């Protein structure tokens, strides 16, 4: 615990001490740049993409 | 036709066509996937200005401005340079088009795809033997109408015609000679299905603004659509405009589910005669079983006693 | 995990005595008439299988390969008791008539309690790095000794490990223990099937000159076994030459 | 949140002694520290684990749920 | 063909791609993908 | 055994940070490089130097 360094307890880390849930959220957009050129949400294939 | 300048990427030692090819991207290599040799490391995966070559074209320039020193005297003799430019005429005009189109579509307050497909349709229609006469506002009102219907976000000529003023029979001239142009355009280069697109009725589109503009709740706006839906089955009204069969449906739909909005002030909402659509609503009443939303008279939210008789 | 040091070439029929003449004078010992049936299993297309294993490390299905003895009195067809088994009877084995059929070969396969021993052989592609004069490829073996129960058939036991059976193909050659560990066999293939038998090496015999090295790491002992190969290559230069074949064509993975 | 399984420090079950705790607070009128103490809360450990917890639970229950069956 | 639940009013649809993304009973344009069917493994530590 | 100082021991409010490590370790042995300079780019979450 030198320089500011400090201890925790790893029962109460199992126990739930300073327990957190992290959310990420991710937008995304499909848009269209002209006539044919538009983009999708659809499952790839390797084969055609 | 030309040199090739094409690099294509196989393993040296699998030697097999296609090659199977793994970019890692984390690791900055490409690898061959069958036996794991590296073919090309150190990958390249801000600093310019976007530019999309479909648009505008292949057009690069800057403009001239006021720095943190600057002389007023300097700014004003470089920006008359850019104006007096015989080279770019075309492409100065056709900015000019845009502007208008982007400052009709704001005016109008019409999405960004609306105005990105105005723009495209008007840049795909320029400069074209068959669309020289006609007046420029009416090549702006026809592409706003065929930018609409591409976004499936279409407003009817009125609209058009309240936004811009122009004349009702070269509006659809040019409309019609611009539809060909798109066609011609569609055929030599990438082919787009129109799944009901550019169809001239659309009525479906047309009930919820205009329920919207009455102000009348979402289930009556979709008793509506169906109602309008339901209009295409019946012989005699099918051909009627669309304006005015969504507007009967509307007005049967209201009736129906008691709205106190009364058909003079329907008419002077959507710019339709009091007459048409009181007539539109007593042939429409002969059909009144087919036309009204059967699983709504199934839950009782509304019944077929409340419309008035004719 | 052994390597073999392995350079390969063919000969005609009609040269196989002058080529059996001259090895005999080169090693002082004369050839071995010895068989091996091999049998090869390829892991099942009806099992999902995936590409990594217990580990992280993505890999290849391969078919894997089960080499035992055939008596030669199952290769003799009734005619040839009075001349003994030497490097003269392979003159008679020229065209695919072999008595060794797909029936007898499958009885074999499933033991119609304890089965006979056999040898498990697993080998990938050979080394891709193009600075060995000589083909290294590594082969993983075991020695399946007997087996027993109601489901002892040697067959059903590759089932049970997943692999089911795809060809098989009998080899009948001579072979020469030389200077310092050098196996040279010289053998023909024919290949067992149901609707019948083929001579694979059609015509002539294929030459298989290997050293086995129990540790490739041992990089003394792949270089003083790559030089007694090279020393075999100049002393047969002008007969018969030697050369590295594909790996493409020693390569046993299953393709997809 | 909700209550903690156990006490942190020691690992002592506080979990199951929450309701009793709301109902010691406000039908018998006790205060906060003689009914951790009648819970059976000795150590301070186990005395915080109950008298901090902000229960939220409720807060967050009030909304309408967003898959209803 | 796939499961979504409107923002507020809690209906439950099912939606193709060319389906407009919007709740059919109210309105409403905020769906929410539907949870998944399979069984999902934790370790509760 | 005793310890033979007395500690200062008792309940103290303390606060989660958000800068966890897992947040912040980063390394690469190669990875992609920058369009201009081709020098390494930055970032951990772009695999950067
Ligand atoms: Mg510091
Ligand atoms: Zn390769
Ligand atoms: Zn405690
Ligand atoms: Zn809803």
């Amino acid at each position: 615990n030198q320089e500011d360094s400090m201890i925790m307890n790893q029962s109460s880390i199992d126990r739930g001490l300073f327990r957190s849930l992290f959310f990420r959220s991710y937008m995304d957009q499909e848009k269209k740049y002209g006539m044919s050129i538009t983009e999708t949400f659809e499952k790839p294939q390797r084969t055609n993409t | 036709r030309g040199p090739n300048l094409n690099i294509v990427l196989t393993c040296p030692e699998c030697k097999v066509y296609p090659p199977k090819i793994v970019e890692r991207f984390s690791e900055g290599d490409v690898v061959c996937a069958l036996c794991g040799l590296v073919l090309s490391d150190k990958l390249v995966d801000r600093v310019g200005e976007a530019s999309n070559p479909l648009l505008d074209g292949n057009n690069l320039s800057t403009r001239i401005g006021k720095g943190e020193t600057t002389d007023m005297r300097f700014t004003k003799e470089l920006n008359k340079a850019q104006g007096k430019n015989v080279m770019d005429k075309k492409d100065n005009e056709v900015q000019a088009a845009f502007a208008k189109i982007t400052m009709l579509c704001d005016a109008a307050e019409l999405p960004k795809i609306v105005k990105d497909c105005a723009k495209e349709a008007y840049k795909l229609c320029h400069d074209e033997k068959t669309l020289k006469g006609k007046s420029m506002e009416s090549i702006m009102a026809a592409s706003i109408l065929i930018g609409c219907r591409r976004a499936e976000v279409a407003r009817t000529f009125k609209e058009i015609q309240s936004l811009i003023h122009v004349k009702t029979k070269e509006f659809g001239k040019t409309l019609n000679i611009m539809k060909n142009i798109l066609r011609g355009k569609s055929e030599d280069g990438f082919l787009k299905i129109d799944t009901d697109n550019m169809s001239g009725a659309q009525n479906l589109t047309y009930i919820p603004r205009f329920c919207s503009h009455l102000g009348l709740p979402m289930q009556v706006t979709t008793s509506a659509e169906y109602t309008a839906k339901k209009c295409k089955e019946i012989k005699e009204i099918a051909g009627k405009s669309p304006i005015t069969i969504a507007v009967v449906s509307i007005y049967l739909n209201i009736l129906l589910f008691q709205i106190p909005i009364t058909a003079a002030k329907v008419g002077q909402t959507l710019q339709v005669t009091e007459g048409t659509i009181k007539s539109g609503y007593k042939i429409l009443y002969e059909h009144r079983d087919k036309l009204v939303d059967p699983q709504l008279i199934a839950n009782g939210v509304v019944s077929l006693d409340n419309l008035p008789g004719v | 995990m052994v390597q073999q040091l392995s350079l390969f070439g063919s000969i005609g029929d009609d040269g196989y005595d002058l080529l059996i003449s001259t090895l005999t004078t080169i090693s002082g010992n004369p050839p071995l008439l010895y068989n091996s049936l091999c049998t090869v299993w390829k892991p099942n297309p009806s099992y999902d299988v995936e590409n990594v294993n217990s580990r992280n490390q993505l890999v290849e299905p391969n078919r894997i390969k089960l080499s035992k003895e055939v008596p030669f009195s199952y290769l003799i067809d009734e005619t040839m008791m009075d001349k003994p088994l030497n490097f003269r009877i392979l003159k008679s084995f020229t065209n695919d008539k072999i008595p060794l059929n797909y029936a007898m070969t499958r009885n074999i396969l499933h033991n119609t309690e304890s089965c006979s021993p056999w040898s498990l052989q697993i080998s990938d592609i050979p080394a891709a790095g193009n600075n060995r004069s000589v083909s290294m490829q590594t082969i993983a073996e075991t020695i399946i000794l007997s087996s027993a129960g109601k489901n002892s058939s040697v067959s059903s036991l590759m089932n049970g490990l997943g692999y089911v059976f795809e060809f098989q193909y009998l080899t009948i050659g001579v072979k020469f223990f030389m200077k310092h560990g050098l196996i040279l066999e010289l053998q023909k293939i024919w290949q067992i099937e149901e609707a019948g038998n083929s001579q694979i090496t059609s015509g002539g015999f294929l030459l298989k000159a290997y050293i086995n090295v129990s540790r490739g790491t041992d990089i003394d002992r792949i270089n003083y076994t790559e030089t007694a190969l090279m020393n075999l290559k100049k002393e047969l230069q002008g007969y018969i030459e030697l050369s590295v074949p594909d790996r493409q064509s020693m390569d046993s993975r299953v393709a997809h | 949140m909700i209550v903690p399984v156990r006490c942190f420090s020691c690992g002592k079950v506080v979990g199951d002694k929450w309701e009793s705790y709301l109902n010691l607070l406000q039908e018998d009128e006790l205060d906060e520290g003689t009914a951790l103490s009648r819970l059976g809360l000795k150590r301070y450990c186990c005395r915080r684990m109950i008298l901090t917890h902000v229960d939220l639970i409720e807060k967050f229950l009030r909304y309408n749920p967003l898959e209803k069956r | 063909t796939l499961k979504y639940i409107c923002a507020e009013c809690s209906s439950k649809l099912s939606l193709s791609r060319t389906d407009a993304v919007r709740c059919k009973d109210c309105g409403h344009r905020i769906l929410l993908k539907a949870r998944t069917k399979r069984l999902v493994q934790f370790e509760a530590r | 055994k005793k310890l033979m100082a007395q500690i200062f021991f008792g309940p103290t409010y303390y606060q989660r940070l958000r800068h966890m490590v897992d947040d912040k370790i980063h390394a690469r042995a190669r990875g992609p490089m920058q369009v201009l300079t081709r020098q390494p780019v930055e970032g951990r979450s772009r695999d950067g130097g």
